[PDB]
This record gives C-alpha cells, structure tokens and sequence, in this order.
C-alpha cells in the first residue's frame, strides 16, 4: 500500500529546505 | 489548402522514407559494403591492409615506442617528486628547529616514514617502474663461447686475419650478413628465436 | 564451514583465478557417524552442482558491477564520436609515432618534460 | 605537429567537398 | 548520502581559514627574515611555500 | 527442537 | 598549407550543425602502454 | 601467422606482399593498424557529403523507469480528501521549488528515467545486440 | 548579494540533490539469478570429487 | 492496392498478363477479370442492369486512359500513389493512400533487472488513419475523404493520456470538491496498467466520407463495427448522410452485403431491403 507516500515527501521536502536555504544561522556563518 | 498540404507531405514523406536504406533482408551484405565505400571496397581494404603492413615492416611498432616513453616519463617523474620531498623537508625542519614547536618535527618523521617512500618507488629502479628489470648484460663475458650469429663470426674472421676490425668494417659485415638472411635472425632479447641459437651455441667440439 | 578455495592468492588475500566449494553437508553427515561411502553417494551431486569459479580482485568478487562489459561499452562509446574527431585522432596517433622515431634524445627528453608540464 | 596533423586532415576533407 | 550539516561545515570553514591565518603568520615570523634571492627580494617563507612566481609577478 | 530441520536444510533429505 | 579560414569555418559547421547536432578521456581504461600515464591513476578490475 | 579466429575475424580475404618479422607483437600491431586504418576511411567517407544520401536524425527519445512508473500508477491520490490535500500541498511545493521550466510536467519528468544522450545510445545499442561493422569484432 | 546568491546556490543543490540522490533510493527501499550463471554445473584410476567436477566441466 | 477507402490497371499490374478472381442498394458481385485491356469489374448495382463498359488501352480518343501506380512502405506506414488520366475528361485525378501513421501515446521502459530497453511492443497495427486526397484538374480539393479505420482505442487512449499526465495538475482544486466529480474522473480516466491502454477499445472505427466537391461542408459518417462475433466476422456499419437522408445499416463478410437502407419518416423508419 502507497496511500501516504506524498505525506512522507512533503513533511521532508519543506523540512530539508528549512536546513539548506532558509537558516538564517547558517547564513550568518 | 492546409489538409490538402498536410496529406500531401505525409504522403510523400512516407513515399520517400521507403526507398532510403531500407531494402533491409536480401540476403547478403555486399549492398551495405557498395553504399558506405562504394563499388571497389575490396580495393581499399586490401590498400588499407598494404598500408597497415608497411607501417609495421618500418618499424613503427607502438609497444617498442611507448615502452621508451613511459621510461622516460619515470625517469624524470622520479626526480621531480624527490626534488619537491626534499623541499617539504626542509621547510619543516627549519620551522621545527628555529622555533618551538614539535607538530612540524613529527610532520618531519611522517615524511620520513620508510613505508612511504617505498611506496612512492622512489628507491626502486626505473626499470621496475614500466615493468621489466634491470639487466647488467655488460658483465657476462664476450667471446666466442656463446656469442651470437653474427660475433661468433666476426670473431672467428679476427683471429685469420690477426688484427681486430674497425667500426665500419664491422657495420658493413653485420649489415650484409643480415640481409642475406632476410633480417628475419633473433637480434634482441624478446625476440623467439634467441633460445633456439643459444641451444645451438651451448656445444664446444672436443 | 566446509569453505574449500583453490587457487591465486597475492599478499594474503585473494587476486586472480579462483574454484570455491561448499563440502558442509559432506562434513555434517561424516560427524554425525555416517561411513565416508555412504555420505558421500547421498550428498555428491548438490555439491557438485553448486561448484563456484570466479575471479577475485583484492579480496572482493568481481561480475557484479559488469566489470566484463567494460572493455565492448568503451570501443561503442568511443564509436558514438563524430567522424571529424575520430579521423584527426586516428591521424594524430600515426603522426606521433612518425615524429618520435627521428627525434633525437634530447628532443625526446624535452617532449616528455613538456608532456608531463601539460599534464 | 598537432596544427599540421589537422589541417592535413581538413585538406582530406575539402578534396571531397 | 548523509552529509554533515550546512551550519557546522561553515562554521568548520572559518575557524579553518582563522586557523590558515594564524599558520601564515606564524610562517612569516620564523622564516621571513631571511633572504634567498637578494635580487627580488625572495624570502625564505616564500621560497619554500613554492611561491616564487608571485614574486616573479610582484616585481 | 532445530534437530530435524536443520538436517533437512543441510542433506536436502529428510533423515531415515 | 593552402588552408583558408573559410575551409575551417565550413568544416566546422559541417561537423557541428549537420552531424553533432544530428546527434573520462578515450581510450581503454585496461591499457598496458598508455603514453602519458602518470603511474598514479589505479584500475579496481581486472 | 593468423589463427584462424583471427582469420575469421578479417572481412574479406585479402593478400600479403611482405614478410613479417615472426612474433605476435608484430601481428598485433598490423591487425590494429588495419583496423585504425579502415574506421579512418569510413569516418571520411561519410563525412565527404555521404550524409546527403543517408540521413537518419533519430533522437528525442525519453526513457521512463519502469518500477517507478508502476509504483506511482498504483498511488491513488483523488479518491480520498485527505490524500488529495496532501498531494496538493507537496505538488504546489515541488512546483515551486523542483520542477525546471524546461520540464514538460511534474508527473512525467517523476518517473523520466534521467539518462544521458551517451547512455542511452549505449542501452540501444545494447538492447539491439541482445535481441538480434567491418572491423568491430 | 551575497546572501542571495548563496540562497539561488543552495537551492540549486537542493533540486539536484533530491533528484539524483534521495528519490530514487526511496522507491527502492519503498518497494521491497546470476550467481546461478556463475555456477557451470547448476541447470544439470581414482579419482575425487575435485577432479570429476572439473572433468564435467570441461565436458560443459 | 488492397486498402480501404480502374481496378483493372491494378490488378494486371499486380501479377503484362491475365488474371481473373470471383466473389449493394442489386448485388455488388465485385468481381476482378484483368488483362493487359480487359478491365470486367461488376459495379452499377441498382431488371435492366448497366454496366460501365469502357475500352482503353494500355488525351486522345475506344478512349485510352491511362493509370500509373508508385507503391512504397516504411515500417508501419503503407504509401500508394495513384495518378489516372482521362482523355475525354482531359484533366488528371490523384489518389493517396497511407496506412498505420497513428500517433503514439507508449513510451520506451528501461528495465533495471534486466538491464534493458523494452520498447513498445505493443504492435497491433489496427491502427489506420488513411487520408484520400483527390485533386481534379484546376480543383486541388476535388475531394477529402479522410476516414480512420483504426479501432479508435489509438485516439481515445492518446486523448486520455494527455489530459492524465499534462493537464491534471494543472487543474485548480476547488473544482475536485465539487461532488461526484472525481467518480466521473476516475472512470473517463483510469490509472494505466503497465504501458497498456487504459481503455480496450477495440474493433470500432469511424469512417468520414467527406468531400470537398459537395456544396459546404457536408461529410458521412459511418462507424463500423468488425468484430467475429457476427457469424465469425464481417464489417457492420452504420453509416449517417447528412445530405441523402439515408441511414445505411450494411453487413459486408467477402462481398456478400445485406444492406438496409433506412430513411427516417419523410421515429418512424422506412427500410429499403
């Protein structure tokens, strides 16, 4: 069964976003 | 009109993409070898079959010309790299010695390290390095017992006529002796028929 | 384990052609009070079947990752060029043997130290 | 070399063209 | 395909080139005096970094 | 218990 | 060389716009001679 | 001195004017002078304004994983309210973030299977090969 | 700017990162032979077992 | 030649010789007697039968006419050219026939077990968007008798694979809500199953008989059915004019037709057997 693929993409796409472009720690440093 | 064009090109382009290359299964291949070389393909593969045997009879061999390259290619890589070692020594052992730090002197010892060297093959030969080793063929004995074909010869002509023979005399005697042959006698190391003459030399009449 | 190789080894692992058996169930039955005959005839043709030859690199079994496909995927790729490209390679691989079978040795010294400077 | 080597080839070339 | 975190790898990054900067200083305090080509003006620190063509440029 | 089955895995016959 | 810019140009365009866009370094990666080799560059297989 | 694989090998049957020092480095040698030779030939022959008679522009060709493509065939994302806000809520993300303007739809560049012009000649040759030149052998 | 530029650079990794990298692996680790080719004798005075197994084989 | 969708030219030409082969509201009796010029070809089906009796040779004219064939085939695709000249009419009428130049909707899979390329293999060839044109003297459009005889599986299958792959998501969400909406979604459009169609529409076709030569636009259509269920085969086609009046139910198996010609009350149909 594949119903709650997407789910599993989403809650990681925006997660791994927030750790590589909007970090605003890591745009001080 | 705009259909009357559309059915026109696709019939012609159907019309003519049937008679481009697709005769296809006839049974042989002789139309292919016609349609990329032409009518005497024959003709060109023997030239090219000429031309690839002349290339080899003149000595264009590529195995006995990359073998010196890459030699010479070592040969020189080997001082470049010992060169640059000895540089980084150095550095090192000033900084250790006039200041007071021991991580330069460990860094020191660490380039020091006899595992590296040898694997850098630094002490090895250059020889070693493309694959043969090397040979002192100067300090085995040259005299008529087991000489070759051609010194055997050279020799035994010397000593009738009591006086050694020049350079040029020697050239000109080596040169026709192997003509007469063909050229096709052993005359280095890897070539076939070196055992066979040495076999045949091994013997001294009693 | 029954583990049986026969074949290359360099330093202490091994490198080249090698037959690997697998004589576990032999070795069960033969300590479990069963006749060498008797063992033998009930568990030789599973063994025999599953006889292994392979080629070993360093330690590690090769055919996995199409190691024997490389050599033919490499002579297509290098077919897939465009003519232009291979016509000047395959001239330029004559005309480098023709230069270098005149050259004098310190010529030959300077190609190769301009030869390794480019690389 | 290298220069002379291609435009041999392009000499080649041009015959046909 | 489990890389280390952006944060720490640029914080990493600047304490290496703190670290860079504290190296050539120190470099250039022990070796600087000296003089190896009093023609150019070639030091020993610059010398043995592999450096002379950035003198052969500066002049 | 693990007896008979391991025999089976290994022979590839049951035992007699 | 009797070689006109004008030569190249067209082979140039020949070989790019009608035959490559009609469609790491070569060679065999098990190579025993391989003129500029360097004795540093490793083959994983045999 | 040719065995007879490698005389099988030759196209045609072709005749030799010199004597050949013995030894297989030598006959190597010819064999891929030969070869190096005749690729030369036909790379110019073809190169000489043959093209005009025989041009075959194939390409274009878009290769679609099979697994992934019946993994997400089987994902049923329209049936139920909630898996459909899901999937609008991750295919607005992608949209704005993943999907390139060069790619044709979220969906099929999903399952493309993103090969390169070279690997892909490759695997047709390849593929040619298993369910089927001059020197090739 | 230079901020901005490293943002437009991180999302650049990211997109190719999740192309090439993560989504594949995830479907293969979602959804779930040539040994046996490996194996010559696998489809079918004195001397052991050893030699008859290579004997076969070389009759294969 | 042997297409959907005189004769006589053709079938001498087909194989300078004699050939002679047997078997319509009135029979068609289409029966081909060649020879090359002998052109015997049963047709004019209305007793008084007529039939049209024309010498020719093989503009000048009993009238010779003149009919040159140019047949080639590439893959799927079939091309026939056919230019007849005739003296009396003294102006020259084409004929083109292409078979199988549907558009693909299947795509090539790479398999990774395998290693290979499995390409669309499914190669049925009931697939034929034949197109006819004829241009008649100055009349380039003389007439356009583009009719498909392919199982109509090919546009029905192309249409929803364009609309699931490259319109679905683009479509806003707060038309989904909207109730009963994603049934009738679900069931236009199912989910494909490996790379086969989502629909198995078979057998049918639809054959448009129009022509450029009648005032406006005023084309026929006729949807044929070829399945073997009907004593194991035969085309039944119901065929609609919007200009004769006449709904033409015909069963056609080898040129044996029972033909219905049925004229809507002049609700209530009067058939002509």
């Amino acid at each position: 069964k594949l119903n709650f693929v997407y789910s599993e993409l989403f809650v990681k796409l925006i997660k791994e976003c927030k750790k590589r472009i909007h970090d605003q720690t890591f745009l001080k440093n | 009109f705009v259909l009357h064009r559309v059915l026109k090109t696709l019939d012609r382009s159907r019309q003519l993409e049937y008679r481009l290359a697709r005769m296809g299964p006839e049974e042989a291949r002789e139309a292919y070898y016609e349609a990329v070389l032409g009518k005497d393909w024959k003709q060109q593969l023997q030239a090219d079959w000429d031309k690839a045997l002349e290339d080899v009879d003149a000595g264009l061999v590529t195995d006995e010309i990359n073998h010196e390259k890459r030699l010479m290619t070592a040969a020189q890589l080997r001082r470049l790299e010992v060169e640059e070692w000895d540089k980084q020594r150095m550095k090192n052992f000033y900084l250790a010695s006039f200041g007071g730090l021991r991580w330069f002197d460990q860094m020191e010892q660490a380039l020091h390290n006899p595992l590296f060297i040898e694997s850098r093959g630094w002490t090895d030969p250059v020889q070693n390095w493309v694959g043969q080793n090397r040979t002192y063929m100067d300090d085995l004995p040259a005299g008529q017992y087991m000489a070759g074909v051609g010194n055997a010869a050279i020799r035994i002509k010397e000593a009738e006529l009591k006086r050694k023979l020049t350079d040029v005399e020697r050239a000109h005697v080596l040169a026709r002796g192997g003509a007469v042959a063909g050229g096709l006698l052993p005359q280095q190391p890897t070539d076939p028929a070196t055992l066979a003459v040495a076999v045949g030399g091994a013997f001294v009449p009693s | 384990s029954g583990e049986v190789y026969i074949g290359e080894f360099f330093a202490g692992q091994r490198h080249g052609c090698g037959m690997t058996l697998d004589m576990k169930p032999y070795f069960y039955l033969l300590e479990r009070g069963v006749d060498p005959v008797e063992a033998y005839r009930r568990t030789a043709g599973a063994i025999m079947k599953n006889v292994e030859v392979r080629t070993w690199y360093r330690g590690n079994k090769l055919g996995d990752a199409k190691e024997d496909e490389v050599v033919e995927i490499n002579v297509l790729k290098d077919e897939l060029d465009d003519p232009f490209e291979i016509a000047l390679r395959n001239s330029l691989h004559d005309a480098k043997l023709r230069k270098w079978k005149a050259m004098s040795p310190q010529d030959k010294a300077m190609d190769r130290i301009v030869s390794i400077i480019e690389r | 070399n290298a220069i002379l080597t291609k435009l041999n080839v392009i000499n080649q070339l041009t015959n046909n063209e | 395909e489990n890389p280390m975190d952006p944060r720490i790898r640029e914080l990493m990054a600047a304490e290496g080139m703190d670290d860079k900067l504290e190296d050539e200083g120190f470099k250039d305090t022990v070796l600087g005096s000296a003089i190896i080509n009093p023609y150019t003006g070639l030091d020993m620190k610059t010398y043995l970094d592999g450096k002379e063509r950035h003198q052969a440029e500066l002049v | 218990p693990g007896r008979e089955a391991t025999y089976q895995r290994i022979v590839g016959a049951p035992r007699i | 060389a009797g070689v006109s810019k004008e030569d190249e140009r067209r082979v140039e365009g020949l070989a790019a716009r009608w035959r490559r866009l009609l469609a790491r370094r070569p060679g065999n990666p098990l190579a025993a001679n391989d003129s500029d080799t360097g004795f540093e560059t490793e083959s994983d297989m045999m | 001195v040719l065995t007879n694989t490698q005389a099988t090998l030759l196209p045609t049957d072709l005749q030799t004017k010199r004597t050949i020092k013995p030894g297989l480095i030598y006959t190597n040698s010819a064999l891929r002078k030969f070869v190096r030779n005749v690729n030369t030939r036909l790379n110019l022959k073809l190169l000489n304004s043959k093209e005009t008679n025989l041009t075959t522009k194939y390409k274009s060709q878009f290769i679609y994983s099979k697994r992934w493509k019946s993994i997400f065939s089987k994902i049923q994302p329209l049936q139920n309210g909630t898996t459909r806000k899901s999937y609008q809520l991750f295919r607005n993300v992608a949209k704005q973030i993943l999907v390139t303007p060069d790619a044709k739809s979220l969906k099929l560049i999903t399952i493309n299977q993103k090969l390169s012009l070279k690997e892909r000649k490759l695997l047709e040759l390849r593929t040619q090969y298993n369910n089927n030149t001059l020197v090739r052998p | 700017m230079n901020k901005k530029l490293k943002k437009f650079k991180a999302t650049n990794e990211l997109r190719q990162w999740w192309w090439n990298s993560f989504l594949p692996r995830y479907l293969s680790n979602l959804q779930v032979n040539k040994n046996v080719s490996f194996k010559p004798l696998s489809n079918t005075m004195n001397q052991n077992i050893v030699t008859e197994s290579v004997k076969v084989e070389t009759n294969q | 030649a042997s297409q959907e969708s005189w004769r006589s030219i053709g079938s001498a030409f087909g194989l300078s010789g004699a050939a002679a082969n047997g078997r319509t509201v009135d029979g068609q009796a289409d029966v081909g007697a060649s020879l090359k010029a002998i052109g015997v070809s049963a047709s004019n089906i209305t007793l008084i039968p007529s039939l049209k009796l024309t010498a020719a040779k093989q503009a000048v004219s009993q009238k010779p006419e003149l009919s040159a064939c140019w047949t080639g085939e590439a893959g799927a695709d079939r091309a026939t050219l056919l230019v007849n000249v005739d003296p009396v009419m003294r102006s020259v009428k084409l004929a083109a026939a292409v078979r199988t130049p549907g558009p693909e909707w299947r795509k090539v899979l790479y398999n990774d077990e395998t290693d290979l390329l499995e390409y669309p293999a499914d190669d049925g060839a009931r697939h034929t968007l034949y197109v006819q044109h004829e241009v008649r003297g100055r009349d380039l459009l003389h007439a356009t008798r583009l009719g498909c005889r392919l199982d109509l599986g090919r546009l029905v299958n192309y249409v929803v694979d364009f609309v699931d792959y490259r319109i679905e998501e683009n479509i806003p969400s707060f038309v989904w809500n909207v109730p009963l909406l994603p049934q009738l979604y679900s069931l236009l459009v199912p989910a494909d199953n490996d790379e086969q169609v989502r629909h198995r529409i078979t057998g049918w076709e639809l054959d448009v008989s129009h022509d450029f030569a009648r005032s406006g636009l005023l084309p026929v259509v006729a949807i044929s059915k070829t399945s073997k269920k009907l004593l194991g085969g035969g085309t039944l086609t119901a065929s609609y004019d919007a200009a004769a009046r006449e709904a033409g139910v015909s069963l056609s198996r080898k040129g044996v037709s029972v033909g219905a010609r049925v004229a809507r009350a002049e609700g209530r149909p009067s058939i002509h057997v």
